[PDB]
């Protein structure tokens, strides 16, 4: 003989399913309050109850703010990732003292570094930019290596001494 | 005195003290003399058949010679957590089962009323940022320990929120334990129960998925780390534990 | 044999048979032949009156019949957790209280010594960065199981200290559970007890300070995020579970 | 109706009705009319001896009457928690024992099979960086339940892995309790058991060393910080809980 | 009849309190060594115990140095509030690199984030002036935005713009 | 009657130990399968089995690039520490404005605050470099005060400035 297919419907939601044979009695099983009820085999958990009706689930919200903060947040980390925070802080240490002195008497090393954290500010803003301007893309290919391009030479030796 | 009369008043004291002696399933020697002191021992410290039921929704026998079943304990299904996303947030373990358990609760002989133990909450894997499936509902005899409810799938940058533990409802049991309500997700340990205790994520990069640790437990919630993909582990289903005097087999 | 000795003797034998079917509460019916097979399944499955016992204060009316209390189980108050002031730093969860339970413990019949259950700690919310109060003690029969003392205040940018659970005093009892202790905050999880888990705190804006579960639970304490003033949760009281045989109804 | 038959029956049935009095160990009153019930409160609510067993290993001495033993409970014993040198990452907390209970379990009279029980983890703080020892395993009538993985041990900004709790073994009890397993370290707490709860880690620069609340738990690992050297709380050993029917003293 | 108002002191402090009739008794109720000793309705939870008195609790310590550490924390996570650690960096680099070519050559826009960042330090170092001379008012009304003021447009600009 | 010393070997691990009366069954009370076996009393718990030889714990490994960044991870927060996140900012800020202008239209404040920045890079690096060249040594005296020098006045006062 067939099986009942029921669900416990709670606020309009469904949070639980059970098969059992109808000749059970649920008042006599789950007491006198159960909140069970008869639904088509189709009834999966997390379901609409419109009326007499079990609508599926509504598809997911889709927030253009959470799209920007999740953005930012995947390469809010990624500068810290590629140059530590000790290191940022050796490198704004050395540009700051080597800015100290007229650019006459900069040591060759001294414009050298100068020369590559221009390439390395120019990078990082064209990182920022690219990442921001991905909303309207939503994060797809050209994605990852194009969200972020491969940094120069410059970088990888200026990660490499601090 | 009636020739009669002390022949019944015997006969009828026979009946009286030799009916425990099947009444616990034995012989009557006329020469042991203490018959197991009337088998007393094994009436109430013998012929205690413990039963526990797993499947999802069958039918208890009990004995023709039960009429009251002692310390009934019931478990509800656990639920999983809820999977992460490669960001930094923490995805929210799933709640624990709650659970009862009665005493001197009174069965006729015969079938019994259909036990439904509740089956573990499956991990919704199949992507990042989902929710876990909530664990079932145990019933019997008209008291139910609901099932603690899933986990709560997580996005970047933003932790979830804890979700409610199992409850109790229909005819109170005298004693009810709440399930464990799994957590906001920061320390993300899902849910304990009467049988089980509250588990805590483990980091992984492999998603090992470590699971409740027995019946009732909620699914530690999924975690990531360095990319990691952890879904969480999945709840365990609960159980129903009775106990019985009866001179029949389990 | 003397013409009145075996009389005595039969009339002896009748009184001590029927004694037992009076002894659970059945009628001397002459033509069952089994009465409940001498009123056992009566006085060893039923009869198995239990007894909760939640009120501050009270005497346990102990039935005629009841000579021996088997399976008394206590549990102390849990005290609240710690008020969290509007900085960074983390309140620590007050913690859980103790517990006991013993068996074959002697009653004599008529009134018990007055059961004091303890009261649940209440949560000191009247400001910021103060301590929860602490749960009271349970005590019953010479064995007291002390609550968990309550929470700690917290200031900023320093975490509280974690604070001790329940003890147990008295005559010693076969099985005691001390107090899950609370913990110094950062974790925050308030302590759990013999019927309960420990509960974790919960991160809101709003102050839904999620209480201990069940009995005996201390409360999570508060916890500040995003200028958050969480006061943290109540504890939950104690209770007494008292099992025994009686004909008598509980 | 033989002359010696009745003698016979009634000889058969006053040596029946008797042997329960000094069943339970009482005087054959011939006044008192009730006897106890006929010893049956002292045979069902009273005799419930409870025997606690925390030696490393012995044999229990089983009375002469006792047949079968009920709910026999045992834990396992707990492990310690791992070491934390003088950096930044936390140790992991040892796994807490599992457990089991059976119930109605069949022993012959006179002595037992020798219950040992687990004695717990000591902590391997001779060092920093050291994974703390496992407990012992708690064995009885065929039955282990395993002691809890101990912690392990951590270097600088390396926190240690999660370990296993414990597990059971031999005959299938009817009902086990697997043990907490310890964490990995972030939250540190060790394991739960049957009769102990997870316990949390201590912040301090002491070493105060809060160790497990009660049987079968397991250490909540070291901590380091402001240069600390917490090497981590200590296990608990398991226990063994019986009860039976005597008349003899426990 | 009345009802004895009980107090457990652990040395010499009250932990708990109870209301139980006056014909119990507190060593067969207890056990042996209970520490219960009858106390006035007045007597709460958390006080002193001075010979055969119940002293009320002492007003919580007042520490000079928590005061300043409350400030100071209260002041250290509003810096990185205000401007995020990523934006913190990008102005970084941005003024270092800036002021590394010569002030005539620098873009009108170098001039204008400079000067920005001018006002932005001197709105910075008002602020941590004033939360240093706050211990002797103990955060009182002038308070809050008389103890952050409210920062220039420049600053809001150079907060969006990075 | 002696007692046997048995150890439960898993994996070649010995994970637990045990000193029972030789009278004992094993079987009858670990059950079928247990993995207890016979062992010497001088077997302690984590154990090799080797054969038939109970070897002895090997030696921890020896990892140079653990040792590597353990010294680095040492001397990392270390930084943060001595100067905090806001001081170094505050730093920052003010040696980049300073580098800004015109070194002889420069305070004489802005030129101190400019030598002792210059001090301070100096005992930096000298750190880094002490901390970096003692892998060969492991740490081990000279070691604290010769492995992070005691830094001089200029640090202090700038530290208590900021």
């Amino acid at each position: 003989m067939t099986d009942k297919h029921y669900a416990r419907v709670v606020d309009g939601l469904v949070v639980e399913t059970k098969t059992l044979p109808a000749d059970f009695n649920l008042d006599d099983l789950f007491g006198p309050d159960h909140g069970w009820v008869e639904a088509p085999l189709e009834v999966e958990q997390g379901w609409r109850k419109v009326g007499a009706k079990f609508a599926p689930a509504p598809p997911p919200e889709r927030d253009p703010a959470s799209i920007l903060a999740g953005l930012k947040a995947e390469a809010s980390r990624h500068i810290f990732a590629t140059i530590s925070a000790t290191a940022q802080s050796n490198l704004l240490l050395a540009v700051g003292l080597a800015s100290a002195k007229a650019p006459s008497a900069r040591t060759p090393e001294e414009r050298d570094l100068l020369n590559v954290a221009d390439e390395g500010r120019a990078w990082i803003d064209a990182v920022r930019a690219r990442v921001h301007a991905l909303a309207e893309h939503d994060g797809v290919t050209p994605k990852g290596e194009d969200r972020w391009p491969a940094p120069s030479e410059a970088v990888l030796e200026m990660a490499a001494k601090f | 005195l009636d020739v009669e009369l002390d022949n019944w008043l015997m006969w009828w004291l026979t009946g009286q003290v030799d009916g425990v002696i099947e009444g616990a399933g034995l012989t009557t020697d006329d020469t042991d003399l203490a018959r197991l002191y009337k088998a007393i021992q094994s009436m109430t410290s013998g012929n205690l058949r413990t039963v526990v039921l797993t499947a999802a929704s069958g039918n208890l026998p009990i004995p023709s010679d039960v009429s009251v079943l002692n310390w009934v304990r019931a478990v509800g299904g656990g639920g999983a957590g809820g999977n992460s996303n490669t960001g930094n947030s923490k995805a929210s373990g799933g709640g624990g089962g709650a659970g009862f358990d009665r005493f001197n609760v009174a069965v006729t002989p015969g079938s019994n009323v259909p036990y439904t133990v509740g089956a573990a909450g499956a991990v919704n894997g199949l992507g990042a940022g989902y929710n876990g499936g909530a664990g079932g509902s145990t019933a019997i005899l008209g008291t139910t320990a609901g099932g603690g409810a899933g986990g709560l799938g997580v996005n970047n940058n933003a932790t979830a929120v804890q979700v409610n533990g199992g409850t109790t409802s229909g005819t109170t049991p005298e004693i009810s334990y709440p399930g464990g309500l799994g957590t906001e997700g920061i320390v993300g340990t899902g849910g304990g129960s009467v049988l089980s205790q509250p588990t805590q994520r483990a980091f992984t990069n492999a998603g090992n998925n470590n699971p409740a640790n027995s019946w009732g437990g909620g699914g530690p919630g999924g975690s990531d780390f360095g990319g990691a993909w952890q879904p969480g582990g999945v709840g365990k289903q609960g159980i129903i534990i009775v106990q019985y005097f009866s001179r029949f087999a389990p």
